[PDB]
C-alpha cells in the first residue's frame, strides 16, 4: 500500500 | 567533446523547463517578492500572535487547538504539496520512469526532503520565510517564539538557506542540483544501482558545466554544492531527531499518510 507509488503511476 | 556539452546544456534546459512545470513558485518570482520588486499583492506579515490570527485568512492552505500544534499540522499539508511536486519533477528527469518502480518509490522516500529544504532556502531570508505561494511572510523570530521544542524545528533551515542562498543559484542551477539529489545511488534498499549512478553521472557532468558556464567566477561552486548535498542529510538527520522528540512528548499527534510512509523507518 504505497501513496508514492500511486503519485509515481498517475500520468 | 562539444557534441558531449551540447548534450548537456540540451539536458539542464529540459530539467529547468520542467522545474517551471512542476514548481508553482520558482525562486525567481520569490526574491521579488521578498526584495519587494513586484508588483503583486504584498504578503501578509506574521511577527506575532495578533498577526497570526489576523492574517490566518491570508495565509490559509476548524480551530481550539493550540498554536504551536496548529502550525505543526499546517505544515505537513504544505509538506505533502511539495512532495507531490517533487514527484511530478522527478518523473521528467530522463531515465526516472525506466527505473524499476520500487526503485523510483525508495530514491522519492529518502530524498524528498533533501529537495524541500533546498526549495525551502528559496523562500527564505535571514528575517522570515514566505508561505502560501507568497502570500504570506512568518518571521524567523516568531516561529523561534513557539513553545519549546515547536520553536526548534525551523531555525536550523534558516541557518541552512542563509549560507546556501550567498551562492546565489539561479533556478536553472537548482533544477540541476535537485536532479542530482533524486537520483542518489546509495539510498537504502535500493535494488539497481548502476543505472541510477548512470543517470546521475550524467545529471552530475551537467550541473559542471551549468555552474562554469552560469557563475565562471564562483570558484569550486561545483564542490561546494556537493558538500550541501552533505550538510541536506545532515538537516533531514536533525529534523527526524526533533520529530521522534515530539512523539515521545506530544499526545496525539495525527501524522499525514503519505509522510507516514516516507517516515516508515
Ligand atoms: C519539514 C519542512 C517544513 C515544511 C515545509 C513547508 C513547505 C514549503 O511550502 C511553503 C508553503 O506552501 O507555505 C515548500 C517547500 C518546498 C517546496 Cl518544493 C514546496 C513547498
Ligand atoms: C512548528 C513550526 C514548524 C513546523 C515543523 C515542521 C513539521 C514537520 O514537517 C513535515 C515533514 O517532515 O515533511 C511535521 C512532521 C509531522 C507532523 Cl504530524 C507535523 C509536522
Amino acid at each position: 500500500p504505497s501513496l508514492l507509488k500511486k503519485l509515481l503511476l498517475a500520468p | 567533446g562539444s557534441p558531449e556539452s551540447a548534450d548537456l546544456r540540451a539536458l539542464a534546459k529540459h530539467l529547468y523547463d520542467s522545474y517551471i512545470k512542476s514548481f508553482p513558485l520558482t525562486k525567481a518570482k520569490a526574491r521579488a517578492i521578498l526584495t519587494g520588486k513586484t508588483t503583486d499583492k504584498s504578503p501578509f506579515v506574521i511577527y506575532d500572535m495578533n498577526s497570526l490570527m489576523m492574517g490566518e485568512d491570508k495565509i490559509k492552505f476548524e480551530q481550539s487547538k493550540e498554536v504551536a500544534i496548529r502550525i505543526f499540522q499546517g505544515c505537513q499539508f504544505r509538506s505533502v504539496e511539495a512532495v507531490q511536486e517533487i514527484t511530478e519533477y522527478a518523473k521528467s528527469i530522463p531515465g526516472f520512469v525506466n527505473l524499476d518502480l520500487n526503485d523510483q518509490v525508495t530514491l522519492l522516500k529518502y530524498g524528498v526532503h533533501e529537495i524541500i529544504y533546498t526549495m525551502l532556502a528559496s523562500l527564505m531570508n535571514k528575517d522570515g520565510v514566505l508561505i502560501s505561494e507568497g502570500q504570506g511572510f512568518m518571521t524567523r523570530e516568531f516561529l523561534k517564539s513557539l513553545r519549546k521544542p515547536f520553536g526548534d524545528f525551523m531555525e536550523p533551515k534558516f541557518e541552512f538557506a542563509v549560507k546556501f542562498n550567498a551562492l546565489e543559484l539561479d533556478d536553472s542551477d537548482l533544477a540541476i542540483f535537485i536532479a542530482v539529489i533524486i537520483l542518489s545511488g546509495d539510498r537504502p534498499g535500493l535494488l539497481n544501482v548502476k543505472p541510477i549512478e548512470d543517470i546521475q553521472d550524467n545529471l552530475l557532468q551537467a550541473l559542471e558545466l551549468q555552474l562554469k558556464l552560469n557563475h565562471p567566477e564562483s570558484s569550486q561552486l561545483f564542490a561546494k554544492l556537493l558538500q550541501k548535498m552533505t550538510d541536506l542529510r545532515q538537516i533531514v538527520t536533525e529534523h527526524v531527531q526533533l520529530l521522534q522528540v515530539i512523539k515521545k512528548t506530544e499526545t496525539d499527534m495525527s501524522l499525514h499518510p503519505l509522510l507516514q510512509e516516507i517516515y516508515k523507518d
